[PDB]
RNA sequence: UUGACCUCAAAUCAGGUAGGACUACGCGCUGAACAAUAAGCGCAGGAAAAGAAAAUAACCAUGAUUCCCUCAGUAACGGUGAAGCGGGAAAAGCUCAAAUUUGAAAUCUGGCAACAUUUCUUUUGUUGUCCGAGUUGUAAUUUCAA
RNA sequence: AUUGGAUAUGCCAUAUAAAGCGCUUUCGAAGAGUCGAGUUGUGCAGCUCUAAAUGGGUGGUUCAUCUAA
């Protein structure tokens, strides 16, 4: 059929050829972070990205994640709504992995987090759309497989000089939060009105 | 005795039990050569003998390896 | 491992002899072929003009030379290079056309049987 | 220049400490006038010159 | 080009209903618009981020308290975690070395005055 | 020409025809020796395009090498040693099973007059082509050592001191 | 400068499908038969399990475009056979 | 090999539907129905696909192969005892020389010296005192 | 849209049993699942002393009891381990399917025009005839 | 120095000496007869080509040419 | 009895090709043209043998003498041979009758020819041995022969041979060539295999 | 019965060829302790290897390989460490597979026989003839620059 | 003496031949257990799976360039 036990949100994750060791570290850290994401092999075409809708329909995932490495020194992340929907391209800088010595946060894999967005996400329209889209993606829907029922971590999204800061924290009993480890500086580049297509509706 | 005369290199290094010379490696077809033995090579290399044919080739090259008889 | 240049004078004279040995073989003709004029591929160097490898198949055809006799009279051919602008084409056509006007081509000996 | 392998061609190692002889390497083997003679040194006869 | 009308239409089309319970969404928007002007001073922004997270955690806990959802994780929970247990041993060793370095520095400082 | 049909027929290596023949020939090649003479190539299409002409002086030798260095490179080196009076021109893949990979090696006799008088294979009679397989100069030997044009594929540690420095 | 439009080089003509190569490939495709995974894929397409067929072909070949080309090739075999069967 | 496969079906790690699809390969279509013994015997010896092997199946097979009387009271006590007593029977189973007079300028083991030994020449005393001061 | 559902055969699913501590701890919504009582020592000894057919020795996380493959599962394992078609009724030997050659092509495959070689006396023979003519007049033949 | 080299140092057979080491000799001209007659062996090829009215290279020269006057 | 290794290989390959399941494209070569029609085929083919190497040189030197003294002919008619030449003739739709050898050693050289011949509309037949075809063309072997043109005398003869091949090879078999070949077993082989199969299926499943 | 072919053997069968040495430079493989290193193994030449773009670049574009200078201790990677451009040395381009010669296997090795030829009675061919190789494909033609 | 590439000249030449350029109301084949995907080792190799035909490779912001086995 179209779907058995339809979970509200599912994610599809891909990586392009020529990704770096740290970039592959971040991608592996993410797929562990959201358990409702289906990993997929490399995409051979760094240019014909519009096929991702067909991949999304195949795997029944409505949220597309693509980690494109350019020149083996730039990291970009395309996040889109699989059926029609917006497509937002981000640029990644100042990466941080799980294996870093400084970051000692420890969370349960699949535990449903709490999303805390900076109020600046409600100022501009494109920021409103991005906040809502990121909410529907990072927020693990109820009944997701391999997910944990307990609440243990909080993911924080903040806007600083037009740059999104994403920080995950582990709540300790008493908040006394501890940085989990995923720390990277985000940069919105452009937004497409369609799934990897359509006219550009926002430009940096 | 533990060594006898090797027929190939004429040295009393042919092991009786293993039937193998310790100097050249007889009866192996290839001679025993080891680059860590730099002095070992210069003791038995080319030129340490008559070198009768090589001297003939060296002498015959200048005229173009010709044959026949003069006028 | 240290590389030394004590044979730098020895190398310079050996090449001058090699040029002299070429001229002994082929005396009425230059010891170098005629290279075209091209513009280097960068924003730093595109103002300059240096010598390329050979004349494109369109530069030969426009000048009047065919790609078969070009090598015979000493004109190198570059099948890879192409003419993206009329400036490069007209520049190298005149380089060949000057060459053809300054060239003396000695006739060969043609075999011809008794009948046709 | 001197030969790069001049003075290195012998097979000498220090005879050890505590034998009432200078610890300069001495050529091993036996049965010749050379065995027991010190080598591998600027001060030694038939030894490498200092800073070739 | 930054079409607010188009963005608003897309936002309305993909808007999550407000009637959705906080349990289903688990997304909290801070009422206080926390602003960190000192972008260069990351230490100052860290306190602001912690305060925003603490406020969000308190709001979520109060909202989820009426939902009868176990916020606390029992000590008997031994499921698979995001951070590998093998990696935790290396993390503990690194923290132990850093703690020992601070202890040695304090001991040396006390020894300097003692001598 | 039939060589087009053979080329496109050898592309589908698990179809009904190509799977039936693969097993039948694999058992047959196992009955014979590890390195045995092949009277004619089993793939006339592939040998043809690798340099083989059906004239005197061209030799085909079939060899199987255990799976689990490149197997093709091993095939040429073992055959070239076995037939030491010939030159290893090229080689190709013919069959395989769970234990063995079967190859056919095209060799050329450099003392044959049909080879020494052929202007298109004269190049192999010169002594610089002695044991191309041994020096990594064959098609698979070139690949195994990264020889190629592009970015994918002693000047470093030497100190070059000029006269006037 | 005055831009010149250039002709097409013969090396850029490569990839063009010929009438004889199309005929040869279709003749050989029928004669040879189908690979074990192709036989399974055609069963799934006949049983209308299109989603399972595409996932299988992508798993076998290793790329979605290769899978999409193979599924189109095999489904054209199915319809052409069903027209003649 | 079968145990690694049997573990995968039961443990649900590998989906049953995917296992069935993975069973349509180059080797399953090489049918063995009716072939002669002289052909099959070499085919199994040679043309046998080598599937991957997991340590868990190795342990499980060892558990199956563990007979009821594999390790009874005697084979766990006297068999342990014979090894222990064997090991017990296996278990029960420097001189200062001064470089002077005839000992001066030696290169190997000197006369009338056996076992571990050390050589002293009274010149290393200066180095010894310096080392002590270090 | 696509409903963001789950197919019945998706490679990701709940419950990942492992080699036979008991993982009877919790469930969804954070409620403690009752731990099933340990089986009778007599029954456990019987199972340990006599392995059931297809004894995998794998325990699901929910219950401490082992999981054993059923008759059909043993049948599929037998087919898979012996390398045969895992479907009992699926003809691996279908009839010949002439989906392309069942219709006759009315035109020649190539469109290249005929050369004049084929309508005039051959040049290779004429070349050899001239060569043989030269040999005759020179007395060689 | 070598055992091969000391072999002929002590040998009585004279060395295979060939006296071909005449530097500063510029190759004589075959090919064209007219060039050979008007070519003088002291001058370089660049000086001979210029004197005869020919071009040694149709390209630029990668150095400073000579200036005698 | 101890057979040599190559004799054992020969006979095992004969039996192995029988017990296995031969694909329809390879099993159609097991069913060749009948003995009577093959005789009539080769009667026509032996009126169009290519002229011998001696007979060709004999003709050429005859014309060479004429020009050597002082000095227009007809198009030669014969049988067409050579795999690439014949395949090119079939695709050109010029061949009137294609005769495929039944034992070409790498079988895929001719495995597509029955399909290619049926695709292009060419009457074809599979005849016994590569040596009979070779004998016609003065060779040791011909993987395939073909007839494109015959003299007006033999136009009626070829039309009879083509009809006989159509009636005795194409109208016949036909469904028999669409079936997988092989699996043939001896008189006592199934009984022995049935005992082996039931014994194996009992408890020898490991 | 007689004979075609396929495969496989045999011969102190006719004529050939391989091995070992040297190993400075060259090309592969293998490889440590402290370095695409030493040692070990395989294989050549007077040079070897590389080589006529599945190459760069983002320009007004360049145009096989090799080497030199430079780029440059630069970018990148985290101390290591390039390459494109640029200046120069030398320059040279090409051969196949995939096409029906089909109005003609036009191709080739060997034997025998004459005839020449020679660094040479020592070398190298030619012409004739016969047996063979070859249609499961040897020549001419074409190689994308077309 | 022994040779090299030219020049002059004699004899022979199988030209019913061969080629360049230019024109097209006619055609134009292009290398597979290879590329690639997955994984394990040190671009390369093993293992498992295994292709395409304006296709495929490599770059860059649709474009450029190239045409492997
Ligand atoms: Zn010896």
């Amino acid at each position: 059929s179209a779907g058995f036990v339809p979970i509200k949100q599912k994610v599809l994750v891909l990586s392009s050829r020529g990704v770096t060791y740290r970039q592959r570290h971040l991608l592996n850290d993410l797929v562990s972070m959201m358990p409702h994401s289906k990993k997929d092999s490399k995409l051979d075409s760094k240019d014909r990205l519009y096929q991702l809708n067909e991949l999304a329909e195949l795997y029944n995932c409505n949220n597309i994640f693509f980690f494109e490495s350019r020149r083996r020194e730039d990291l970009y992340l395309h996040i889109a709504r699989a059926p029609n929907g917006p497509t937002v391209k981000f640029h990644v800088e100042n990466l941080h992995t799980m294996d870093e010595l400084n970051m000692t946060g420890n969370a349960l894999k699949g535990s449903r987090p709490i999303l805390s967005f900076d109020k600046t996400f409600d100022t501009a329209p494109h920021l409103k759309v991005v906040k809502e889209l990121l909410q529907q993606t990072f927020g693990i829907p109820k009944g997701a497989r391999r997910s944990k029922p307990f609440i243990d971590r909080v993911c924080t999204l903040t806007i600083a000089d037009g740059k999104i800061w994403f920080r995950n924290y582990e709540i300790r009993e008493n908040v006394t939060l501890i940085e989990i480890g995923p720390r990277f500086v985000m940069t919105i580049i452009n937004i497409l009105e369609g799934s990897f297509g359509g006219p550009v509706i926002y430009k940096n | 005795k533990s060594h006898t005369i090797c027929r190939r290199c004429g040295k009393r290094s042919f092991h009786i039990q293993k039937s193998t010379c310790a100097c050249c490696g007889y009866p192996a077809a290839k001679t025993r050569s080891y680059n860590w033995g730099a002095k070992a090579k210069r003791r038995r290399t080319t030129g340490t003998g008559r070198m009768s044919y090589l001297k003939k080739v060296h002498r015959s090259f200048k005229n173009g390896f010709r044959s026949g008889k003069p006028a | 491992y240290v590389k030394t240049w004590f044979n730098q004078p020895g190398r310079k004279l050996r090449r001058r002899q090699a040029r002299q040995t070429k001229a002994a073989k082929i005396a009425p003709r230059p010891v170098e072929a005629i290279r075209p004029a091209v513009k280097p591929p960068t924003i730093r160097y595109n103002m300059k003009v240096r010598a390329g490898r050979g004349f494109t198949l369109e530069e030969l055809k426009a000048a009047g030379v065919s790609r078969r006799v070009a090598s015979t009279i000493g004109i190198p051919v570059d099948h890879r290079r192409r003419n993206r602008s009329e400036e490069s084409l007209q520049r190298n056509v005149e380089r060949i056309k000057v060459y053809l006007a300054h060239l003396i081509v000695f006739p060969r000996k043609a075999g011809q049987p008794k009948k046709g | 220049a001197v030969s790069e392998k001049a003075g290195h061609q012998t097979s000498a190692e220090s005879w050890g400490t505590g034998r009432a002889l200078a610890r300069i390497p001495r050529v091993g083997g036996g049965g010749t006038h050379r065995s027991g003679q010190a080598a591998f040194g600027n001060m030694c006869r038939s030894g490498r010159m200092f800073a070739p | 080009i930054n079409n607010t009308v188009a963005l608003e239409n897309i936002y309305e089309r993909i808007k999550y209903p407000d009637d959705i319970s906080f349990v289903e969404n688990q997304a909290v928007t801070t009422k206080e618009p926390i602003i960190i002007e000192n972008v260069e001073d990351d230490l100052a922004r860290e306190l602001a981020f912690y305060k925003q997270g603490v406020s969000s955690v308190k709001a979520a806990f109060a909202k989820l308290r009426e939902a009868n959802v176990l916020i606390s994780r029992p000590h008997d929970y031994f499921a698979e975690m995001l951070k590998s247990d093998d990696h935790m041993e290396k993390v503990r060793q690194e923290l132990i070395k850093e703690a020992t370095a601070k202890k040695l520095s304090q001991q040396a400082k006390k020894q300097r005055e003692l001598k | 020409g039939a060589y087009k049909y053979l080329e496109e027929l050898a592309k589908k290596k698990q179809s009904d025809v190509n799977l039936f023949l693969s097993r039948v020939r694999a058992w047959e090649y196992r009955q014979m020796n590890v390195i045995h003479r092949a009277s004619r190539p089993s793939r006339p299409d592939k040998a043809r395009r690798l340099g083989y002409k059906a004239k005197q002086g061209y030799v085909i030798y079939r060899i199987r090498v255990r799976r689990g260095r490149s197997a093709r490179c091993t095939a040429e080196e073992r055959v070239g040693r076995y037939c030491s009076n010939l030159r290893v021109l090229n080689s190709y893949w013919v069959n395989q099973d769970a234990t063995y990979k079967f190859f056919e090696v095209i060799l050329v006799d450099p003392s044959h007059k049909a080879i020494r008088r052929d202007p298109r294979i004269n190049w192999i009679v010169n002594p610089v082509h002695k044991h191309r397989e041994s020096r990594g100069l064959t098609s698979i030997g070139k690949k195994s050592r990264g020889i190629g044009k592009g970015h994918r594929f002693l000047r470093h540690n030497t100190l070059s001191l000029r006269r006037y420095r | 400068l005055t831009k010149r439009q250039l002709p097409e080089r013969p090396s850029r003509r490569k990839g063009h499908l010929s009438k004889r190569t199309a005929f040869v490939r279709s003749i050989v495709r029928e004669v040879a038969g189908f690979a074990p995974y192709e036989r399974r894929v055609m069963e799934l397409i006949r049983n209308s399990q299109d989603k399972r067929a595409r996932k299988l072909a992508k798993k076998r070949l290793g790329t979605l475009k290769r899978a999409k080309g193979k599924i189109e090739e095999l489904t054209s075999v199915i319809q052409s056979s069903r027209l003649a069967h | 090999e079968a145990m690694t496969l049997a573990q995968d079906i039961a443990s649900r790690r590998k989906s049953k539907a995917d296992l069935i699809d993975e069973g349509y390969n180059r080797w399953s279509f090489q049918s063995k129905e009716g072939l002669p013994d002289w052909f099959l015997d070499e085919e199994t010896t040679v043309n046998k696909p080598n599937k991957p092997i997991t340590k868990e199946a190795v342990l499980a097979l060892r558990e199956k192969m563990k007979a009821l009387n594999a390790r009874p009271i005697k084979k766990v006590l006297e068999a342990q005892g014979r090894k222990k007593m064997r090991t017990i029977k296996r278990l029960q189973r420097p001189t200062l020389v001064v470089a002077k007079g005839p000992n001066k300028g030696l290169k190997s083991r000197p006369k009338g010296v056996k076992g571990k030994y050390k050589m002293v020449d009274s010149r290393m005393k200066k180095d010894l005192r310096a080392q002590k001061r270090l | 849209e696509i409903d963001a559902g789950y197919s019945s055969d998706s490679s990701t699913e709940d419950v990942a049993p492992g080699l036979y501590n008991l993982y009877i701890n919790y469930d969804i919504d954070g409620k403690k699942i009752t731990r099933p009582a340990t089986p009778a020592a007599l029954d456990s000894l019987i199972a340990s002393i006599d392995k059931d057919k297809g004894w995998t020795g794998i325990v699901d996380p929910m219950t401490g009891k082992p999981v054993n493959l059923t008759t059909e599962e043993l049948g599929l394992l037998k087919r898979l381990a012996q390398s045969e078609i895992p479907d009992e009724n699926f003809d691996p030997y279908p009839d010949y399917d002439d989906f392309f050659t069942n219709t006759v092509r009315e035109t020649p495959l190539s469109s290249a025009p005929e050369p004049k070689r084929r309508f005039a006396p051959s040049k290779h023979e004429q070349k050899r005839i001239l060569q043989l003519a030269y040999a005759i007049r020179k007395g060689r033949i | 120095a070598n055992p091969r080299q000391r072999n002929k140092q002590r040998s009585g057979k004279p060395r295979l000496t060939r006296r071909n080491a005449n530097k500063k000799a510029k190759a004589k001209i075959y090919g064209n007869f007219v060039i050979q007659q008007n070519w003088d062996k002291h001058a370089t090829l660049r000086q001979n080509y210029a004197r005869l009215g020919l071009l040694a290279t149709p390209n630029y020269v990668t150095g400073g040419v000579e200036k005698l006057y | 009895v101890k057979w040599p290794e190559y004799i054992r290989l020969q006979r095992r390959r004969k039996i192995l090709n029988l017990r296995l399941k031969v694909p329809p494209a390879i099993a159609q070569f097991q069913k060749t043209l009948d003995k009577n029609t093959a005789t009539q085929v080769f009667k026509l083919l032996n009126k169009y043998r290519p002229e011998t190497a001696a007979e060709k040189k004999q003709r050429l030197v005859a014309e060479a003498e004429a020009v050597a003294n002082g000095k227009v002919s007809k198009k030669p008619y014969n049988v067409k041979y050579g795999l690439n030449h014949v395949v090119a003739l079939i695709e050109a739709k010029k061949a009137k009758l294609v005769l495929i050898a039944s034992d070409v050693d790498p079988i895929e050289l001719v495995v597509f020819l029955p399909a290619l011949c049926k695709k292009m509309g060419v009457p074809y037949a599979i005849v016994k041995n590569k040596a009979r075809l070779g004998t016609v063309i003065h060779q040791k072997t011909a993987a395939v022969l073909a007839v494109t043109e015959v003299r007006e005398e033999d136009k009626n003869e070829l039309a009879s041979i083509v009809s006989a091949v159509d009636a005795n090879f194409s109208a016949k078999y036909d469904e028999s060539r669409r079936k997988w070949g092989g699996g043939i077993m001896g008189g006592k082989t199934q009984a022995l295999l049935a005992k082996r199969a039931k014994a194996a299926a009992a408890t020898v499943r490991l």
